[PDB]
């Protein structure tokens, strides 16, 4: 297949500030990744599509932006419902051997 | 003065070489002009 | 704006073939493009095919290649997903996904690579 | 090799009169003149391809010939006035294109029939 | 019916503009030519040339 390694992998940042997501691209993928957002029950939502076109009936507020092998995707102001899993999928390569991203981990900050 | 006809850059096409249908890639970013000559026309008369 | 509707919940036994379908309703089904992905349990999004249904043609993961065949009839407007060979880790959630891509009919497409209109999400479950 | 075609305009009996007077850029340059040695070597081997079929009908060397073998009629019959001042080759080539296997099977064996002459 | 055989493929974008093509006869045949202009189709032409 083809795999897909991130350095560093996560960074913890407590809720309740702007944080920015970078998706790494082992190969050269121009502008062919795609954001998906899981809030866990339910079916992945499109946000970001062409690494930076906005998807129909979402908010603007997130932003994405990037090319090759670095992208990241950037929120104004969190949400309440903005805190899913974010998965970041290219699809440059042809014929379509398509892979999809691993997701963020955001931990209970239970004390 | 100029007579203009509107069309696409269509993708689904069908092979003239043989019974096919292929498909190719979507249309590039840019300007795309041809400046060509027409000499000639295919024909043919009317059923009944 | 346009809804698909996936098959229930199945249960089978490995070594046997499961088949799941996606019925898209809302515009012209054969103007589409049809994505199936499959979620492990704790685990991302894994791809494991793509259909094109204007030109009847599918495309599979290659570590995945040989137990899966994803057929579409226009008809009934609705895309199948078969797997061969079910085997217990392979538990997962099964996911239709489409694409909207141009006029297809006429000749135009656009052969878009994300996923937008997605399926409610069938669970399939292959252990004793 | 083929420069002995200007005369097809003219008549049976001009050509008939007319056959005994005669029967980078450097790159660019080789590519091309070869493709005039291969027409020249065909010339001569096609020319040492019928000359010895000549030699089964008994003539060779010889640009006009003939052979003991009379003419039949059935071979589109026409006068020989006619077809010899006002006649194109290509014309007789049409009238007579299906017996010329008839001719050339024939020659040879009248060929043979005065060799049994010399072979007694 | 049919069989559909995909020969799915890579399908990269290039330049493609058509360029003049002379097609000739090699080692013993000779391409004619009408050079009369007002042509018919079929019948004759009394102005015939070899290329
Ligand atoms: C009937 O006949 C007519 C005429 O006989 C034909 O018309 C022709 O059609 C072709 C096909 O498109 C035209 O070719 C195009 O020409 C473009 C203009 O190029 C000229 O001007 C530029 C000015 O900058 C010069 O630089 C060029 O000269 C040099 O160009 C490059 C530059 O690096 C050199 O490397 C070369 O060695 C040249 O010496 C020309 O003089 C030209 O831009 C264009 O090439 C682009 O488009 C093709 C299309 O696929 C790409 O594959 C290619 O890579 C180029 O990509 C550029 O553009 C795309 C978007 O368009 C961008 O995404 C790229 O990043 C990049 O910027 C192509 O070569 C030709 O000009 C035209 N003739 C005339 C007189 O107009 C008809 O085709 C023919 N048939 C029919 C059915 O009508
Ligand atoms: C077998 C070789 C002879 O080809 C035919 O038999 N063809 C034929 C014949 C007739 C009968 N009339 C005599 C009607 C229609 C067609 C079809 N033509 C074209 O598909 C065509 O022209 N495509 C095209 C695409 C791009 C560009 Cl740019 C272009 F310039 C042209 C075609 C049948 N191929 C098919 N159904 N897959
Ligand atoms: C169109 O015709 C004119 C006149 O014969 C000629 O100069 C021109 O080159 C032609 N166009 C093309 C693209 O060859
Ligand atoms: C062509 O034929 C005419 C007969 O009308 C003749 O007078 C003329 O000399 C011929 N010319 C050539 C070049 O054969
Ligand atoms: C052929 O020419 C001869 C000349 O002797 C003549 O007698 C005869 O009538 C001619 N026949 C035809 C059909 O022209
Ligand atoms: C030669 O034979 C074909 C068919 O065998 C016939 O059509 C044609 O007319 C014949 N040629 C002559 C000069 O009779
Ligand atoms: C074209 O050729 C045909 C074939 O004989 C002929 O009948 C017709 O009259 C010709 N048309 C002309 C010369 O305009």
């Amino acid at each position: 297949d083809i795999v897909m390694t991130q350095s560093p992998a996560t960074l913890s940042v407590s809720p309740g500030e702007r944080a920015t997501l970078s998706c790494r691209a082992s190969e050269s993928v121009s502008s062919d990744l795609a954001w998906y957002q899981q809030k866990p029950g339910q079916a992945p939502r499109l946000l970001i599509y062409g690494a930076s076109t906005r998807a129909t009936g979402v908010p603007a507020r997130f932003s994405g932006s990037g090319s090759g092998a670095e992208f990241t995707l950037t929120i104004s102001s969190l949400q309440s419902e903005d805190f899913a899993v974010y998965y970041c999928q290219q699809y440059n390569n042809w014929p379509p051997r398509y892979t999809f991203g691993q997701g963020t981990r955001l931990e209970i900050k239970r004390t | 003065d100029s007579i203009t006809l509107p069309c696409r850059i269509k993708q689904i096409i069908n092979m003239w070489q043989r019974i096919g249908q292929a498909m190719y890639a979507p249309p590039i970013q840019g300007v795309i002009r041809c400046v060509s000559n027409i000499t000639g026309l295919i024909l043919t008369r009317d059923g009944g | 704006e346009v809804q698909l509707v996936e098959s229930g919940a199945e249960v089978k036994k490995p070594g046997s073939s499961v088949k799941v379908s996606c019925k898209a309703s809302g515009d012209t089904f054969i103007r589409y493009s049809f994505t199936w992905v499959r979620q492990a349990p704790g685990q991302g999004l894994e791809w494991m095919g793509r259909i094109i249904t204007i030109l009847d043609v599918a495309h599979y993961a290659p570590h995945l290649q040989g137990r899966v065949t994803i057929t579409a009839d226009k008809s009934t407007s609705t895309v199948y997903l078969e797997l061969r060979n079910l085997r217990s880790d392979d538990t997962a959630v099964y996911f239709c996904a489409g694409v909207y891509e141009g006029e297809a009919d006429e000749g135009e497409y656009d052969n878009n690579g994300f996923l937008k209109h997605w399926g409610q999400g069938t669970l399939v479950t292959v252990s004793s | 090799f083929l420069g002995f075609l200007g005369a097809a305009g003219s008549t049976m009996g001009a050509a008939s009169m007319t056959l005994t007077v005669q029967a980078q850029h450097l790159l660019k340059l080789t590519v091309w003149g070869i493709k005039q040695l291969q027409a020249r070597v065909l010339a001569v081997e096609r020319y040492l391809r019928d000359q010895q079929l000549l030699g089964i009908w008994g003539c060779s060397g010889k640009l006009i010939c003939c052979t003991n073998v009379p003419w039949n009629s059935s071979w589109s019959n026409r006068n020989l006035s006619e077809i010899w001042d006002n006649m194109t080759w290509l014309q007789w080539d049409k009238e007579i294109s299906n017996y010329t296997q008839i001719i050339y099977g024939l020659l040879e064996e009248s060929q043979n029939q005065q060799e049994k002459n010399e072979q007694d | 019916n049919c069989n559909t055989s995909a020969i799915t493929q890579a399908c990269p974008k290039v330049s493609f503009e058509p360029i003049p093509i002379h097609y000739c006869a090699p080692a013993g045949f000779a391409i004619l030519k009408c050079k009369d202009k007002k042509f018919n189709g079929t019948g004759p032409c009394p102005s015939v040339s070899t290329v």
